[PDB]
């Protein structure tokens, strides 16, 4: 989500996917090992946030007969003060969680481009947004190859290094 | 080949350490908002005072004869609910009432005061049944002849159980001091009142006072708690509301203040007084004075965790 | 071509999760220690009760005759202020007090006792303004003739207003029985003062006492709040100071205590006893009892929030 | 501010800058977009602490006159629990943000430098220290288009590529 | 050339935010379970009361014999302490209590009492010393002669020192009037007790109670603080238990109470009645109760920090 | 601790290490810069949250003698609301410090990775699984020029080039 300047909106097939253009037509399908992994990295986060806690609070106040003005005001003082409290550790809760969701999506991300690169070794090089410049013609059942990574990283090796 | 992320035309906006409003893929509350109306009491034995105030169910006016024995979990307080029919009040009130709400209801027992050279049926307008009646588990006690003296009398019971007793008695202020030494008698009336943790005594404070439901005298009401195998001792001489009864605590249960519908049919264990709190959320926005098994108030009325990725459109 | 990061030769030393004492490239500060020793009330209304006490207010001694109707957005108390000109405590003072910081003010009205058949100007040395005065707001009951005795008295009144009244009366304790029997009459002495939420009576406890204000005497001060559309009522018969006018609460302030001078020129929210607390940061490391709308205290007096990269220089 | 072993004193240009030396003389000029990257997202960190609560607490306690004894007692024990917690609060949120920071800038000194890798494609190697040897003499005007991110991939190509 | 990372056959399984169980090569416990079953008290200076009452320290009953004039640094309360010899009880005990417990001990100095017409050497079966005894520091003020009458006294007592000093008396509350007029003669009885700070007067209230150590009349025990240059006044006429002494506080220390062994082995300060708990760690989860310089007490009863990486194994 | 699909259990030297076959024999000798600084970290989170209060809090409540029900009622409310809010700072603290440093073994070794392929700049190849595959035979005492970072970048580089 950093220099791949903008997301595909018609990938309603998963998280992340490969799209390709070749020579025998066009390509997109979405990756699964990756948008699963985020899947279930966020769905941890949302399990463990969600949470009811077994712990019971009685009543101290009494809302039809005002009780002593003293320990009211102790006792409305001790409640504001817990609901500071609980306000402050809402706030930064969320907004850590949110910082280490969106930066944890980039980080798989990277993941899923890196290895795509380690796999393919000299047989294509790097461009600058997030392709890989074929010096070989694939075709489509070799961009298969690629995406369930089962590409060789050498019986298509000189021929695409002369180019 | 090329590889990328997913994204979506209308995204939603979040907060981070860093940025405030960054708009992400999906994104859930953390903060619940929605309430439920009613108490959702399935499951749970209720019950539901009414018109009969809670410390009323240890004295026994008119209103809280169908609650003198009550056993519950859960316990709601209306605020149409009236603790006395005589005009009186409760010293302690409030710490008697949180001592009965977790209480689990309660379970009377005779103490077995038995009076030699008075009379011991006394009654009032206001406290009304088939005719003039008077507190159930009370006994209003006076003298013998409409103005004699009352015998220096003494009263004592002892706790036969394995938990606390709850022991209540009265003093009454009459409207005048001819009104009281026509009651008990002239000469100074001393109520005393001992067991292991407790001192104390208490006279009277005969006066007029505002008319409310009709009569001017006041009664007030006092409370302590018996343990095992001690032994409490009234040492009285007039103006005295007697105990015929004691209370014991029966479990646990927890007291709520509501104005809205018992429902059977939604459970819950979040109550306020507007319904019911139904939530697996860690925090609300809803009620601040809360009681039960509650997500934490906040100020904020919104906070939205993001469970998508950034969303970067073209 | 080689690229890379800035440093500087000076950094600033921080704590992280994993070091402690990584030097940055700027740091700013997160722990307020700046004070400014003033109360800052631009912008509000202030009253400066000075050497008259909070409470006196509504009783009125000399030194608050220029306080009996007051109007405030920022209350300030001082440490010379006396509640008292006749030597007395108030029951429930600081209740009271607290109820009259947020009061946003006191408005009085007369509660309309007429008497027949007493005296009503009482007077002592040390409430003092031409000669021997009293507590404006009150009225020393005293029987007609040097040595009589006192009628049983009743009087009441009536909240006739949307807002609940302040109701205080006071009980003489004089220093002998002799001078009670001398003031008030020979006998006993009893105090009643009831409402829809008050039972209460009261009598007094002659004796020596040490001299405070030139006198051995006490006044007990005791106060209610009576509801809208609710009475109280006083039965009486001697040891009575008399309430001639209730208040009423004005709307929201908030009561400081203080020793430093008033100042309009800066604003605040946050005040102390030692000035005005005026940052942004979210701590601070001044005083733990600050009110107001102020940072939180915290026991650190400094914590160095990194606005810069790492310093690495040569 | 890993392995680049020391940071440029003199760069008071900004935060992060190119500084090359081919034949035509010197060069240092800072780079804007990473830089203001950078600013940004602290500045977020500073708007975001930076926050005055409109919660108004009231006294609960008396300076002049003490307050009876057992409820006193009991104020100074929830004023000194609240303030250990705050006390936590700040401490744990000083130092988690600082880490934060610290990891942020150096992930913005990575971005800016594996963007000028893939910007160059094979036209220059990669030696150790942050620096990129270049194979074809590149004068002052194409440093200039290597930092405005307008340097041709394939104009400079093999001529580089022989050697 | 390869290169990787290290691994174990057992790993150690923590939370994170993002999983629940990752098995780590190494962690550390963050909440302290461990207690020491003893009052680790080595370095201080400690003062177990045994069977002799925290406020009894005061008073002086036979078992606080050896405790009238302590210093520590740690003091420890008993479940077998007593506070009283004859039947009695302390208005405000717990604050007093709580007061004790930090003093690091107490100084008693004479207040100067004589008394010219009455005697001074009353005595009880149950406060037993070589015969019938009472209250150390205390004087039961009764008549001459069986069954006379009590002069209106007056005493008074000034704090002649920088710190506050404690005032104890008490009140005498007999079996009965008759008994009540035997001690110090008929007519009404009525204790004053005056100060800066001070208002109150107090009068007995007899009748019978339950047999407590033998006896059934009681003794209530009042106590104030004079503060420095400050005198108390007590003008009373019968039923009083006059304070012989007056106490000072010490300095500072820290009050438990616990039913577990002395031990001048361990050094702590963290304690609670179980033990103490020794330890580094932040959390702990033994006492919600527990007092002194101690981790903060969680629901949780394990945390598990890792210090080690992800462990993955062939 | 990602692609390198498992860890070496007899590693028992160290955190990180390098296993070489070459044609000398076989190696297997752990890295010390990484692994103490790992440790470093490390040992710096551990003495940070280790730490004494010096707040000392003194009794309220009363075991032997129970104190009045309403002030009881009001102190036992205090009580369980500070447990809550300590239960929930140690739980989330527990949970962010084992998530950073997970994520922070795994970026050390990274830059470990990261730095060793930089090291031997076009000699050796990239492979897929964190080896690196030399197109010239490294002897042990080259392997051992690698590790400590004496390797020369360019005098075995025509002689792999050409393979
Ligand atoms: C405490 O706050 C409530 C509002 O939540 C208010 O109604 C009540 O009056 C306050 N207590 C006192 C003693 O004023
Ligand atoms: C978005 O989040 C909500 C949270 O309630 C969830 O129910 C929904 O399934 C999510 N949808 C997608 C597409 O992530
Ligand atoms: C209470 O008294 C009865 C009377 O015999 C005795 O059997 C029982 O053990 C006592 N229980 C306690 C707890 O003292
Ligand atoms: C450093 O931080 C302070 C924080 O108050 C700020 O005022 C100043 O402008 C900053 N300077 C630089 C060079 O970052
Ligand atoms: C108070 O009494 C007056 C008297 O007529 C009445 O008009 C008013 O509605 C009453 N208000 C309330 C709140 O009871
Ligand atoms: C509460 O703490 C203050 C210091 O902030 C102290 O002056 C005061 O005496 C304490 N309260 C009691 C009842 O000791
Ligand atoms: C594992 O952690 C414990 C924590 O107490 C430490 O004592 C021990 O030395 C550690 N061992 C290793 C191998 O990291
Ligand atoms: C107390 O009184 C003595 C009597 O002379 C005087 O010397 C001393 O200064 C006074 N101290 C205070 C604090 O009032
Ligand atoms: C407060 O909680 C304790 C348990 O920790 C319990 O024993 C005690 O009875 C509670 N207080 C009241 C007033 O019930």
């Amino acid at each position: 989500a950093g220099f791949i300047e903008n997301g595909w909106e018609g990938l309603i097939d998963g998280w992340y996917g490969f799209r390709h253009q070749n020579a025998q037509g066009e390509g997109t399908a979405a990756d699964y090992k990756s948008t699963q992994s985020a899947i279930d990295q966020i769905t941890g986060k949302l399990n463990r946030l969600i949470e009811k806690t077994n712990q019971q609070f009685e009543l101290i106040d009494n809302e039809f007969n005002e009780v002593e003005k003293q320990i009211g005001n102790v006792i409305n003082w001790t409640r504001d003060s817990i609901t500071e409290v609980w306000s402050y550790n809402a706030e930064l809760l969320v907004a850590m969680e949110n910082q280490h969701t969106i930066d944890l999506a980039d980080s798989e991300m990277d993941k899923l481009y890196e290895r795509v690169k380690r796999q393919l070794r000299e047989n294509a090089e790097e461009d600058g947004t997030g392709c890989f410049e074929i010096f070989h013609k694939c075709d489509d059942d070799c961009m298969a190859s690629i995406r369930n990574n089962t590409y060789d990283h050498s019986k298509y090796r000189e021929e695409a290094m002369q180019n | 080949i090329c590889l990328g992320h997913h994204a979506v035309s209308n995204g939603t906006k979040v907060n981070t350490l860093t940025e405030r409003g960054v708009e992400v893929v999906n994104a859930t509350e953390t903060v619940e908002r929605t309430n439920i109306p009613r108490i959702c009491s399935k499951g749970k034995r209720t019950v539901d005072l009414g018109q009969c105030g809670l410390l009323g169910t240890i004295t026994g006016p008119p209103q809280c004869d169908q609650f003198l024995e009550f056993s519950a979990d859960l316990i709601i307080e209306r605020r149409e609910g009236s603790d006395v029919c005589y005009p009186g009040k409760f010293v302690n009130e409030e710490a008697l009432r949180q001592i009965l709400r977790e209480s689990g209801g309660i379970d009377k027992e005779a103490m077995g005061f038995t009076y030699s050279g008075i009379r011991t049926n006394g009654a009032t307008s206001s406290c009304r049944r088939s005719g003039s009646s008077f507190y159930a588990e009370m006994k209003w006690l006076l003298s013998n002849t409409d103005n004699a003296a009352f015998p220096q009398m003494t009263k004592s019971y002892k706790n036969t159980r394995k938990s606390p007793a709850l022991i209540v008695w009265g003093i009454h202020h009459s409207v005048s001091t001819a009104e009281q030494t026509k009651l008990y008698g002239s000469g100074n009336k001393l109520v005393t009142v001992g067991s292991s943790n407790y001192q104390q005594s208490f006279v009277p404070s005969p006066g007029a006072r505002t008319q409310v439901n009709g009569q001017s005298g006041r009664i007030d009401f006092h409370w302590l708690m018996l343990n095992p195998n001690d032994t409490v001792t009234f040492s009285f001489n007039g103006a005295f509301i007697a105990p015929d009864r004691a209370s014991f605590l029966r479990g646990k249960s927890m007291g709520i203040q509501s104005g809205v519908q018992v429902d059977a049919n939604c459970e819950g264990d979040c109550y306020h007084s507007g319904g019911t709190i139904i939530s697996n959320l860690p925090f609300q926005n809803i009620d601040s004075r809360a009681v039960g098994k509650c997500p934490r108030y906040v100020k904020q009325r919104s906070l939205l965790l993001a469970t998508g990725m950034k969303n970067v459109p073209e």
